[PDB]
Formats: structure tokens, C-alpha cells, sequence
């Protein structure tokens, strides 16, 4: 991963793209509960 | 002693050409012409560019023909500019490298150059092979050259810094005469046209007319109270102006040997550094150190435009022989035509 | 010297016996001379274009 | 026509006082800064002191440092310059100089031998 | 025809800016020096180290090649020939030890010209061994031309040359003092002064250029991306 | 689905790993068990163990805690609804809308501090080009620096507006987008590699070589636009045959060193020629003896000017704090200088120019 100043407009860009466009076309946040582990 | 009544005599001859200067003033020319419509205002634009200098200007001049103009800097160089094309012709590579004018010959056969080297170097441009070269080295001075103009193709005038002025002969190297009398450096010298006449203004705020063929001051024009930097007949041959360091510019008669009118400006503390007239005499243009020249009425004393288009402080300027247009040269190694 | 003192003496007589015309037939001369050659002046008034090669 | 007259001086007693007046005319005074330069018998000329334009920046060589006096008026176009005790070493003749160009800091040309911008001084003779 | 005289203008015209550039490379790598002095200020002493009215030497060092201009031949008059030597790398002063006076204020007029605000002025006194035995043998001491040289100290600075007489050191920083205050009186940073002490058998005087012409270069440098 | 299959590979093999460190067990002890995401090691009744989230899955994050509750009474955490054993992974869940709002904020101070930055440049640009009376060795750098900056802030903000709000153009991953990612990492790395020479060329007036003019600019040009096409063409071949994600809009190589790699060490031995810079700036006012205030003083200013031309952001921010406060201001700080930078170096070089302003006023007043 990127961690140094330099990668940090790509940081920005990639956390911005999954966020709001999740790629998979379900577009589906990981489910958290008791029946998944 | 011996010199209190030569001292006493050369005063009361003072007030004696002052008080004949006085009779022979009544009306004053600016009164003369104050029923006469003014120019007023006019437009004039940069034409032609110049960009072939690397360091600064001290004079140029123009040509009979008013179709090329040489420049000297202190990188050695003299360049024979094409005011038209904006080509460049020759390019004489000075030995020395402290040039302080030039001049052009009115055959256009002959250039001139000189400086702190104390010699007058005459270049040949109708060469056989084509290579410039030095003419004469004009040697004899015991100070640096400020200003020269050519009279014929063996015949030069020069001022140099001993505060004399040599008449020198080309293919001799012998001076023919020499005109004494300042007690300055002499700056600058014109020409009338009439090759018998010439006045030369000095660092002691006077200009002497001199005579060619007999060598001795004719008369002596005073008023100014700087160094002259400058000076340039009328057209007519009757009449010069002249700039100094006290941001004044002073109209001369040689008839009238007194001032007519001074052409200056309450926001103008820097000196002239370079006059010229036009054809018909009317628009007087002065140089000065403010980075920008101005154009005065000759009979009016009124500022009929300012040109502006140097960056740096100006040193040499020039109407062409038929008055069509203007050159203008400063110290940012950049010469411009202004029409 | 000396020498000095008398030469600006001998120069400055000569400068004084010369004839000397008033100021108003010198203004009318170089009002006359600057009226007479307005044609001639490039500079008083605007040349037309395509004439001067300064375009 | 610029012209320098300078007024006073002659055969003074060691350690009195004398007073010099330096009338100027054919230019501006409130424009050009003021000198004084003095040529001692069989030497060079030297420095004495200068004025500003308003007279604020004064100053004087040190041999007369703070022995003379100088003040100037722009509405009389009159120079002055003030002596007090006077020293055998000090008889000279006094030139009123002034440097050309108007409205510069810089100061030339003063001590050179040739120099138009000054007038033809007082003879100052200090014995018994 | 018209063209073919144009032609030939335009292979002139790149002919000599050919030269113009070729010429502009060996000029831009030479720095113009002012080698200026007084009445008998033993400059020519300098000119050993390494009629006409200017001389030029082309010594070079360190492979640099520099140009001085002596003074010898002109007239006394320096007020209009002065103004040729604004784009010169420094103004090499020479003082010989009223002499002194006459050289503060010709350098109190060359600092304080409205066209040389940005020349620097390097100084080197001369005559530094005879002004040693001046001042020991009291013929004719410093007092009576300057009398606040009984007052002056002697900084805490000095580096003298082991052996000498300290008033010796002192007549010399006091003279330094007197140009310095000249300096920085209207010194507002285009330029500087580089006082320095020479003798007549001294042969680093080419080093001492060298190294002061190398910090002018390297100082107006720091003023055009305005770190200064 | 390629961030699927790469993340089914790591999961994989940490099920690998512990099912071998289970193995060393020697001999309140709620034993080693393997959760569906990570697997959690021997623990001596300890309560709420904590570890990083694991980062295979894209929406997660590694930046958080997972809590484990363990042999309270000699069993496992568990949940009262479905009454089996399950691992809080709540917590680690990016694109929360506290998160999403900085990152919002942070994407229109992008575009605002690149807007800004080109209408501030195109003008500090025009001057310099227009302007002939101002042609020095130095300036012609400086027009390369801004048009680089142009550049770069230009390919910026039509990332960030026509390719980042746009989904189903990440889902297709076509050829023009990689292309554009390609002119993106080549203009940012010419554009840190342009601070090198901008710093190689001080370091060449200052130090060392100072009498030498007329430098040969052929290795500036060399080293400012045709040095980065060999960083950039490595990384480019090595992403399409090894890690290729939609439009290389992926962060979590290791391969971006390739280029981001020389960008640190240019902007490190950029460092140190600054360092050497005001050493020799102090040693030159130590023999004016200027004064101490002034002289700390006019260090600090001869610093902070050349920060923004030389990169030193970079050099003196590298670290990135997890704290929650801490990371969010550093995020705010870092994208002020990275983003507003072409805005200072326009302002202090060009309008702050003392020759600049003197050419300018001069120019305007001849009317
Ligand atoms: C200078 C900072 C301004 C911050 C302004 C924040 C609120 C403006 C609206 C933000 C909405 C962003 C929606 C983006 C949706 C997407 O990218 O898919
Ligand atoms: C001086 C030049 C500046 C150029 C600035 C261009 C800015 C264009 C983008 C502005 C924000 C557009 C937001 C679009 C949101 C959406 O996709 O719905
Ligand atoms: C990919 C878009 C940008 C492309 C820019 C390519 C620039 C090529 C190299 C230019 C070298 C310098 C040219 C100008 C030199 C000068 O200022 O005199
Ligand atoms: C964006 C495409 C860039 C392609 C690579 C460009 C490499 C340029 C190398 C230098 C070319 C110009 C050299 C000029 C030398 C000089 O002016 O002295
Ligand atoms: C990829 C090439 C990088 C080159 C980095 C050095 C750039 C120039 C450094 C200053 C000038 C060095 C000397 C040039 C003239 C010479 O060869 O003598
Ligand atoms: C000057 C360059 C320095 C760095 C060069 C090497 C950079 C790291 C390369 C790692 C290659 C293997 C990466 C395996 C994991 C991954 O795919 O991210
Ligand atoms: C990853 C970047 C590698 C290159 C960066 C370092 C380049 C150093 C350049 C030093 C130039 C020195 C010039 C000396 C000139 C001379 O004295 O002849
Ligand atoms: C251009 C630089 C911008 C810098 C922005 C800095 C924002 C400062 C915010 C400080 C918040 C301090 C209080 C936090 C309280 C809390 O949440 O616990
Ligand atoms: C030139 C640089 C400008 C820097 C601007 C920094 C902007 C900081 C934004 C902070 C937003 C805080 C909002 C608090 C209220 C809310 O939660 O809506
Ligand atoms: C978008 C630009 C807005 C204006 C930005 C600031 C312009 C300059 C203001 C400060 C001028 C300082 C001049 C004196 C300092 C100097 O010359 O170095
Ligand atoms: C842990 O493992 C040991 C040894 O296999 C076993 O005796 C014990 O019952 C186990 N405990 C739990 C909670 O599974
Ligand atoms: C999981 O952790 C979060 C964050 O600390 C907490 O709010 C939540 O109550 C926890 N859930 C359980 C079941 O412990």
C-alpha cells in the first residue's frame, strides 16, 4: 500500500471510487452479523 | 597684481554683451507665436524593433539616405542596422571594448567609434574582400572621445575629453586644427548644414560656435546651469537647442547669440541625454534618464506626446534626413523606431 | 599664468563686436521657416498607411 | 551663466576667527549641493566640507572637523562658512565648489585641479 | 531581383547572430574588474601580480578568466567617464597611505552614484608596510589628519600578523572602519565592500579577488530568487 | 469481480499460516480457533482481544480494531440473537458517513485548489512567455515548472470528474481509461522530478559552480519530461501482467513503488540540497554581521518560499498518524499543500517577483 505522501491523490481517488460505485454490480456492503462469522 | 585688471575687463565685457542682449530683446517668441493654433496632441507608435545588442547604448546615428543607422555598446561591437527589414549588415568587432559614440558618414562609406581608448577608429564598409577593417587610428587626444561627426571622406571633428576639439585629417593622422577654449569636458557636438559651422556643448553649462576654417570660438552661448549632454542645429541653420543635467531644454539664436525659450516640466528632475528636430523645425524631441523620451513644441513649449517604449534610460536619439521617422536607443541593449 | 587670463580677454572682445538683430525678426524667421514646411513634416501630421516603409 | 563670488578673508591673528561668503547666482541654490575645497601652497587641492540641499547632512574633513561652521540659505543663494581658531597650518585659498548635477547624492569632480562649477576663491594667510 | 537581395540579408543577418552568439558564450564567462586609484596608489604593483588611456589584462585563474581595466591615462575628471563601468563585476580600490581623505570621498561618490547602486567595490590598502613605519617613527602620525583615532579601539577581531606593534593593527582597522561606515551608510544590499590589506611583496592579491569576486557572483544570485 | 478473486487468495493463506502456528502449542485457556475472516491465536481468558482488520475485502478497512470476547466462562463470545459464535467486525466498516464526509470534503478541496491553480498559473505563464524583457536561465525552467503544473493539475480534475463519479465506467475498464491513468502517473511524476531540477539548478548558483554560466540545459529537459517515461513504462508493463485492476485505480500494491520509489529519493537528495542551500545563506549574513533576530529571521523566510518549488511536503511529511484526530488533520494539511501548491509557487515566484512587479507596473503605466 501507499503510505508515503506522494500516493495520496491515487489514495484519495480509489477511496472515493469504492465508496460511493462499489464495482461489483450488486453494490453490496459487506453484511456484519451473528449468522456471517 | 597682473590679473586684476585682465579679470576686471573680462567682467565689465560681461555686462556689456549681457545689456546688448537685453536691448536687442523685446518681445519674447513664445508671445510671437501665442496666436497660432497648437498641435496639441499626437500619435506616435512603435514601428520597428531592434534585438541584436547585449550591452548598452551610447549613440547612434542616422543616414543621408535615412535607410540604415549604426550603434555602438560596450561589448565591442558596431552594428550597421537596416531600419526597414530589421536585418543586420555588419557587425565590426571592436579591439577595444569601452566605446562612447559613433557616427555615420553622409557618403556612407565611413563609420566611426570612440571611448576610453583615447583614439578615433574610422572603419572602411567599401572594402575589397568584404572584411571591415580599421582606416586610421585618429591618436593624439589626452582624454576619452564622447562625440564625432563626419564633414567629408578626409575631414572629422572630434571631441574629447581634454575639453578640445580636434579637426583630424583621414589618410594623414595629423589634427588640422584645434578648437580650445572650454574649460569642460565637451559631450556632444552638431553639425549645420553648411560644413563651416558647429557648436559643442561642454560640461561648463556653455556652448562655443566654432568656425572650420579659421578655428576659434565665434560666439558663446550660455543660460544652462548643468553639464551639456547635448546639442542639434535648427533646420534653417539659424537657430539650436541643447539639453543639460537641470532637466531644461534651451532654444538658441546664432543671430540674437541669446535664448529664445526653455522647453522643461515641474515632474522632470532627470537630464536630457539626446536632442533632435524635426524637418520643418516645429516638434522638438528630448531624451531623458526617466526611461522615456518626450516631444516638446518649438515654438509653443507645449508637450505634444510622450514616448514611452524603452525600459531603460535612453542615451542617443535621432529624426532621419527626411523626417519620416525616429530612432531611439537606451541602455537595455534595445534600439526602437518610432514613427 | 598669466597667458590664460589674456587669451579669454583677446576671445571675449572678439565675441563682442558682432551685429545682432532683434528677437522679433528672429521669431518671425523661425515662425516662417516651421510654417513654410508643414508639407515636409512626416511628423506633424500622420503619414497615410502603405506609404512609409516603417508599416 | 553660472557664476560663484566668494567674499571675506585676508591676514587673520593665530586663533581668531574668520567668516567667508560665497554669493551664487545663474542657477537654482535649493537644487545643487554645496562643497568647499581648499588648495594649500605647493599641494593639491583638498576637501573642506559639504552641505545637503536643506542643510541637513553635514559634513566636514577630519583636520577641521567640527572647528568650522557652514550653513547655507536657498532664498539668498548665499554660501557661509564659519572659522573659529585659527592654525598657522590652515592658510590657504578657499574655493566655493559645487558638484553639477542637481538632486544627487553623489558629489564629483570637487578637488580636481579643472573644475568650471566654482569660483576663483579668497586668499587666506595665517601669520604675525 | 528584390528576393534575391533579401536572401542575401537574411544569410548576413544569420552570419553575425552566428557570431553575436558565439561571442555572447566567451563574454558571459569573463568578469569586468575596475582597477582604480589615486595619485601615485602604487596600482601598478597589482598589475605585476597579473598615448593609451585604458590597459586590459586577461589574467586567468582557476579557469576563469577575468578582465581588468586600469585607469592610467585618463584625466582627473571622473564624473561622466565613471558611468561606463555599471555592468562590471567589481571596482577594484587602491589606497596608498591628505591622501586618505581625498580616497573616502571619491568612494563616498562612487557608492552613492545613482548608476552604480549595484557595482561592488573590493579594496585593497596599499602601501601597508610604509604606513607600519609611519606610525612607529612618529614623523607624521594619523593624529593630525583624523584626531578620533585617539578615541578608536581596536576590535576584539583582529587577526594581526604575529610580531607587530598593535598600533600598527589599529591604524589599519581604523582606516577599514572609516570605508566601512562609508558602505553601510547607503548600503541596501545591491552591493557590497570587500576591504582588504596588501603589501609590496604580498602575491595572494590574485586569491583575494578571486574568492571576493566568487562571493558577488554567488550573493546576487541569493537576490534574484529573493532569498536574500 | 477481480477484487473478489484477489482477495479469496489472501484469505486462503492466512488459513495456511495459523493452521501451521497451532502446531507449537505447548501443554481460562479458550483454545485456537479459525474465524471465517481471520483466526485468532491462544488467549488466557483475556477479554475483548483485539487485532487489524483483515483487508480482503474492498469496503473494509485495516485501520480499526475487531474485538473478540473469549472463555468468560470457559466459552467463546456469544450472540444472544443467534445464539453461535461470532467476532465483532462492525467497527471495521469504511465508507461510514463520517468517513465519506471527510473524504467529500477532501475531493472538493481537490478541485477547488486545482481550479484555482491553473487560472493563477496560465497568467504567472502568459507573463513570462509575453514578457521577452525577463528571459534569464532560470525563468525558462520556471515555464516549464508552471506548464507542468498546468498540466498536471489539468489531467487532475478531469479524473476527478470524469472518471471518479462515474461508476459504470470503472465496471467496463476501457482502454482510455487506463491511458488517462497512464498520462496521470507520468505528469505527476514529471512534475516531482521538475522540483529536482529546480533544485539542481539552486544548488548549482549557491554551492558549487558558480562562476560556470551558460549551463548545458540538455540533462534539465532530459531528467524533467524524458527521465519519468522509465519509471512510468516499468510500473505500466508490470500492471498489466501482473496486478491489472479497472482503470489502476487500486492502491494496495506494492508495485507503485516502482515509480513512487526514484519520485523519494529525487525529493530526498532534494532535501538535502536545501539544507545545504540556507547552510551557505547563514554562512554569507555571518559576515555581514547582521543581527541575530534578523538573521533567524530571514532563514525562516527563505525557507518556507522554497518549500512548494522544491517539495519538501514530501520529504518532511511522510509519516501518516492512525490516531482518528490526528489522521484527519494530517489529511487536511497534506491536501492543502499538494493540491494548493501550484498556487504558491505562481504567488512567491511570479507575483511576489520583485522584478516581475517593477516589469508589470511599468508596462501598465505607459498608456
Ligand atoms: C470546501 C468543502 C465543501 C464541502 C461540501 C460538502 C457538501 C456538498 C455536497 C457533497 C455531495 C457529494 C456527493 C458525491 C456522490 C458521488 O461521488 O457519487
Ligand atoms: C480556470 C479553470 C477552472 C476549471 C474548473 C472546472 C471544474 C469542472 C467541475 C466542477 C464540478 C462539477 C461537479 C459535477 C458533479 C456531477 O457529476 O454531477
Ligand atoms: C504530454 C503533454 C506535455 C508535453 C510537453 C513536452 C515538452 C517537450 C520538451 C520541451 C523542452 C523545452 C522547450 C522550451 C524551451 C524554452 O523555454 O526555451
Ligand atoms: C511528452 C513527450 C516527451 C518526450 C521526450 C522529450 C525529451 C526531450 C529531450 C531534450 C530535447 C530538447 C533539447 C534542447 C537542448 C537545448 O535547448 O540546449
Ligand atoms: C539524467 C541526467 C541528469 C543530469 C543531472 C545534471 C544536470 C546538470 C548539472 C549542472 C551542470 C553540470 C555541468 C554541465 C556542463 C559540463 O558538462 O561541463
Ligand atoms: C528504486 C525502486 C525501489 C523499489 C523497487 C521494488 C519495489 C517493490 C517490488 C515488489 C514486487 C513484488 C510485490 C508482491 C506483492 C504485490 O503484488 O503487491
Ligand atoms: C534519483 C535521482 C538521481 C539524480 C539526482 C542527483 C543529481 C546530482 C547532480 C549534481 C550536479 C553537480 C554538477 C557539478 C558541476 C561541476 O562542478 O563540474
Ligand atoms: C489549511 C489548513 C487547514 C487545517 C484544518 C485544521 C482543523 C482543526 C480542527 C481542530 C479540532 C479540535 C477539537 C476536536 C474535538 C474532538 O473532536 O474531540
Ligand atoms: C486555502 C485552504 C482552505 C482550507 C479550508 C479548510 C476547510 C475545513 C472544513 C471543515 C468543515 C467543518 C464542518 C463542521 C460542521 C459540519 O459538520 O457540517
Ligand atoms: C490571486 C493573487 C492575489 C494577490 C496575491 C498577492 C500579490 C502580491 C502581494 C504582496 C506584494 C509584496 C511586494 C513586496 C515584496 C517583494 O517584492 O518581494
Ligand atoms: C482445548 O484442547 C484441549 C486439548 O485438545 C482439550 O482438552 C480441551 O477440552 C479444549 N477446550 C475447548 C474449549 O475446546
Ligand atoms: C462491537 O464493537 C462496537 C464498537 O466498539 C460496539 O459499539 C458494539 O457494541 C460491539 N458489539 C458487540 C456485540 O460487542
Amino acid at each position: 500500500k501507499c503510505n508515503t505522501a506522494t500516493c495520496a491523490t491515487q489514495r484519495l481517488a480509489n477511496f472515493l471510487v469504492r465508496s460511493s460505485n462499489n464495482l461489483g454490480p450488486v453494490l453490496p456492503p459487506t453484511n456484519v452479523g451473528s449468522n456471517t462469522y | 597684481s597682473e590679473l586684476d585688471q585682465l579679470r576686471q575687463e573680462a567682467e565689465q565685457l560681461k555686462n556689456q554683451i549681457r545689456d546688448a542682449r537685453k536691448a536687442c530683446a523685446d518681445a519674447t517668441l513664445s508671445q510671437i507665436t501665442n496666436n497660432i493654433d497648437p498641435v496639441g496632441r499626437i500619435q506616435m507608435r512603435t514601428r520597428r524593433t531592434l534585438r541584436g545588442h547585449l550591452a548598452k547604448i551610447y549613440a547612434m546615428h542616422w543616414g543621408t539616405d535615412s535607410r540604415l543607422l549604426v550603434s555602438a555598446s560596450q561589448d565591442g561591437k558596431l552594428i550597421i542596422w537596416d531600419s526597414y527589414t530589421t536585418n543586420k549588415v555588419h557587425a565590426i568587432p571592436l579591439r577595444s571594448s569601452w566605446v562612447m559614440t559613433c557616427a555615420y558618414a553622409p557618403s556612407g562609406n565611413y563609420v566611426a567609434c570612440g571611448g576610453l581608448d583615447n583614439i578615433c577608429s574610422i572603419y572602411n564598409l567599401k572594402t575589397r574582400e568584404g572584411n571591415v577593417r580599421v582606416s586610421r587610428e585618429l591618436a593624439g587626444h589626452t582624454g576619452y572621445l564622447s562625440c564625432c561627426r563626419f564633414l567629408d571622406d578626409n575631414q572629422i571633428v572630434t571631441s574629447s575629453g581634454d575639453t578640445t576639439c580636434a579637426l583630424w585629417d583621414i589618410e594623414t593622422g595629423q589634427q588640422t586644427t584645434t578648437f580650445t577654449g572650454h574649460t569642460g569636458d565637451v559631450m556632444s557636438l552638431s553639425l549645420a548644414p553648411d560644413t563651416r559651422l558647429f557648436v559643442s556643448g561642454a560640461c561648463d553649462a556653455s556652448a562655443k560656435l566654432w568656425d572650420v576654417r579659421e578655428g576659434m570660438c565665434r560666439q558663446t552661448f550660455t543660460g544652462h546651469e548643468s553639464d551639456i549632454n547635448a546639442i542639434c542645429f535648427f533646420p534653417n541653420g539659424n537657430a539650436f537647442a541643447t539639453g543639460s543635467d537641470d532637466a531644461t531644454c534651451r532654444l538658441f539664436d546664432l543671430r540674437a547669440d541669446q535664448e529664445l525659450m526653455t522647453y522643461s516640466h515641474d515632474n522632470i528632475i532627470c537630464g536630457i541625454t539626446s536632442v533632435s528636430f524635426s524637418k520643418s523645425g516645429r516638434l522638438l524631441l528630448a531624451g531623458y534618464d526617466d526611461f522615456n523620451c518626450n516631444v516638446w513644441d518649438a515654438l509653443k513649449a507645449d508637450r505634444a506626446g510622450v514616448l514611452a517604449g524603452h525600459d531603460n534610460r535612453v542615451s542617443c536619439l535621432g529624426v532621419t534626413d527626411d523626417g519620416m521617422a525616429v530612432a531611439t536607443g537606451s541602455w537595455d541593449s534595445f534600439l526602437k523606431i518610432w514613427n | 599664468s598669466i597667458a590664460q587670463a589674456r587669451k579669454l580677454v583677446e576671445q571675449l572682445k572678439m565675441e563682442a563686436n558682432i551685429d545682432r538683430i532683434k528677437v522679433s525678426k528672429a521669431a518671425a524667421d523661425l515662425m516662417a521657416y516651421c510654417e513654410a514646411h508643414a508639407k515636409e513634416d512626416p511628423l506633424l501630421t500622420p503619414v497615410p498607411a502603405s506609404e512609409n516603409p516603417f508599416r | 551663466q553660472v557664476q560663484l563670488q566668494e567674499s571675506g578673508g585676508g591676514l587673520v591673528q593665530p586663533g581668531g576667527s574668520l567668516r567667508l561668503s560665497c554669493a551664487a547666482s545663474g542657477f537654482t541654490f535649493s537644487n545643487y549641493k554645496m562643497n568647499w575645497v581648499r588648495q594649500a601652497p605647493g599641494k593639491g587641492l583638498e576637501w573642506v566640507s559639504d552641505i545637503s540641499q536643506s542643510g541637513a547632512s553635514i559634513s566636514y574633513t577630519g583636520s577641521v572637523k567640527g572647528r568650522f561652521t557652514i550653513s547655507r540659505d536657498n532664498a539668498k543663494n548665499t554660501l557661509y562658512l564659519q572659522m573659529n581658531s585659527l592654525k598657522p597650518e590652515d592658510t590657504a585659498v578657499y574655493y566655493c565648489a559645487r558638484c553639477p548635477a542637481p538632486f544627487t547624492r553623489d558629489c564629483f569632480d570637487v578637488t580636481s585641479t579643472t573644475y568650471a562649477y566654482r569660483g576663483q576663491g579668497t586668499q587666506v594667510t595665517v601669520s604675525s | 531581383d528584390q528576393r534575391n537581395e533579401e536572401k542575401a540579408q537574411r544569410e548576413a543577418n544569420k552570419k553575425i547572430e552566428k557570431q553575436l552568439q558565439k561571442d555572447k558564450q566567451v563574454y558571459r564567462a569573463t568578469h569586468r574588474l575596475l582597477l582604480l586609484g589615486a595619485g601615485e596608489s602604487g596600482k601598478n604593483t597589482i598589475v605585476k601580480q597579473m598615448t593609451s588611456g585604458i590597459f586590459e589584462t586577461k589574467f586567468q585563474v582557476d579557469k576563469v578568466n577575468f578582465h581588468m581595466f586600469d585607469v592610467g591615462g585618463q584625466r582627473d575628471e571622473r564624473r561622466k567617464w565613471i558611468q561606463c563601468f555599471n555592468d562590471v563585476t567589481a571596482i577594484i580600490f587602491v589606497v596608498a597611505s591628505n591622501r586618505l581623505q581625498a580616497a573616502l570621498k571619491l568612494f563616498d561618490s562612487i557608492w552613492n552614484n545613482k548608476w552604480l547602486r549595484d557595482t561592488s567595490v573590493i579594496l585593497f590598502l596599499n602601501k601597508q608596510d610604509l604606513l607600519a613605519e609611519k606610525v612607529l617613527a612618529g614623523k607624521s602620525k594619523i593624529e593630525d589628519y583624523f584626531p578620533e583615532f585617539a578615541r578608536y579601539t581596536t576590535p576584539e577581531d583582529a587577526t594581526p600578523e604575529p610580531g607587530e606593534d598593535p598600533r600598527v593593527t589599529r591604524a589599519k582597522y581604523f582606516i577599514r572602519d572609516e570605508f566601512l561606515r562609508i558602505s553601510t551608510a547607503s548600503g541596501d544590499g545591491r552591493h557590497y565592500c570587500y576591504p582588504h590589506f596588501t603589501c609590496s611583496v604580498d602575491t595572494e592579491n590574485i586569491r583575494r579577488v578571486f574568492n571576493d569576486c566568487r562571493d558577488i557572483i554567488q550573493r546576487m544570485h541569493l537576490r534574484q530568487y529573493e532569498l536574500l | 469481480p477481480f477484487l473478489y478473486v484477489v482477495g479469496r487468495k489472501k484469505m486462503m493463506d492466512a488459513q495456511y499460516k495459523c493452521y501451521d502456528r497451532m502446531q507449537q502449542l505447548p501443554a481460562p485457556y479458550c483454545n485456537r480457533t479459525w474465524d471465517g475472516w481471520l483466526c485468532w491465536d491462544d488467549t488466557p481468558a483475556g477479554v475483548l482481544s483485539y487485532q487489524f482488520c483483515p483487508d480482503y475485502f474492498p469496503d473494509f478497512d485495516p485501520s480499526e480494531k475487531v474485538t473478540k470476547y473469549c472463555d468468560e466462562k470457559g466459552v467463546w463470545f456469544k450472540h444472544p440473537e443467534n445464539n453461535r459464535t461470532w467476532s465483532n467486525y462492525t467497527m471495521c466498516n469504511a465508507f461510514t458517513p463520517e468517513k465519506l464526509k471527510n473524504a467529500y470534503v477532501l475531493y472538493y478541496l481537490a478541485i477547488v485548489g486545482h481550479s484555482l491553480s491553473i487560472f493563477t498559473l496560465v497568467i504567472s505563464l502568459g507573463i513570462f512567455v509575453f514578457f521577452r524583457s525577463l528571459g534569464c536561465q532560470r525563468v525558462t525552467l520556471h515555464k516549464n515548472m508552471f506548464l507542468t503544473y498546468i498540466l498536471n493539475s489539468m489531467i487532475i480534475i478531469i479524473h476527478l470528474v470524469e472518471v471518479v463519479p462515474n461508476g459504470e465506467l470503472v465496471r467496463r475498464d476501457p482502454v482510455s481509461c487506463k491511458i488517462l491513468h497512464f498520462f496521470h502517473q507520468y505528469m505527476m511524476a514529471c512534475n516531482y522530478f521538475w522540483m529536482l531540477c529546480e533544485g539542481i539548478y539552486l544548488h548549482t548558483l549557491i554551492v558549487v559552480a558558480v562562476f560556470t554560466e551558460k549551463q548545458r540545459l540538455r540533462w534539465y529537459y532530459l531528467l524533467g519530461w524524458g527521465f519519468p517515461l522509465v519509471p512510468t513504462t516499468i510500473h505500466a508493463i508490470t500492471r498489466a501482467v501482473y496486478f491489472n485492476d479497472n482503470c489502476w485505480l487500486s492502491v494496495e500494491t506494492h508495485l507503485l513503488y516502482i515509480i513512487h520509489g526514484p519520485v523519494m529519493a529525487a525529493l530526498v537528495v532534494n532535501f538535502f540540497f536545501l539544507l545545504n542551500i540556507v547552510r551557505v545563506l547563514v554562512t554569507k549574513m555571518r559576515e555581514t554581521h547582521e543581527a541575530e533576530s534578523h538573521m533567524y529571521l530571514k532563514a525562516v523566510k527563505a525557507t518556507m518560499i522554497l518549500v512548494p518549488l522544491l517539495g519538501i511536503q514530501f520529504v518532511v511529511f511522510p509519516w501518516r498518524p492512525s490516531n482518528k484526530m490526528l489522521g484527519k488533520i494530517y489529511d487536511y494539511v497534506m491536501h492543502s499543500l499538494i493540491h494548493f501548491q501550484g498556487f504558491f509557487v505562481a504567488t512567491i515566484y511570479c507575483f511576489c517577483n520583485n522584478e516581475v512587479q517593477t516589469t508589470v507596473k511599468r508596462q501598465w503605466a505607459q498608456f
